[PDB]
């Protein structure tokens, strides 16, 4: 902010804030598949006790 | 609708558009960052002077 005028500065940090944004929505959505397997392999434990 | 008038130099017509720094844009008139409409600046050579 202090390089860019004030005006349309919010055209910079849009471009960074979808792209921070976008990088956490990718995190999440491995999460949720590797959960999956957990759940099914603890089943098995389950199972198998 | 809102009209206001007043009479400038050629050399500080820029700094009424938002964002800009300057000597009359901050001691005297200046407009907001969300300002809404716009201004028309024409010579006043012949009369005015």
């Amino acid at each position: 902010f202090s390089r860019l005028d004030k005006v349309e500065a919010e055209v910079q940090i849009d471009r960074l804030i979808t792209g921070r944004l976008q990088s956490l929505q990718t995190y999440v959505t491995q999460q949720l598949i590797r959960a999956a397997e957990i759940r099914a392999s603890a089943n098995l434990a389950a199972t198998k006790m | 609708v809102y009209a206001d008038s007043f009479v400038i130099r050629g050399d500080e017509v820029r700094q009424i558009a938002p964002g800009q720094t300057g000597n009359i844009a901050d001691y005297n008139y200046k407009l907001p960052d969300d300002f809404t409409g716009c201004v028309i600046a024409w010579n006043s050579n012949k009369l005015d002077s």
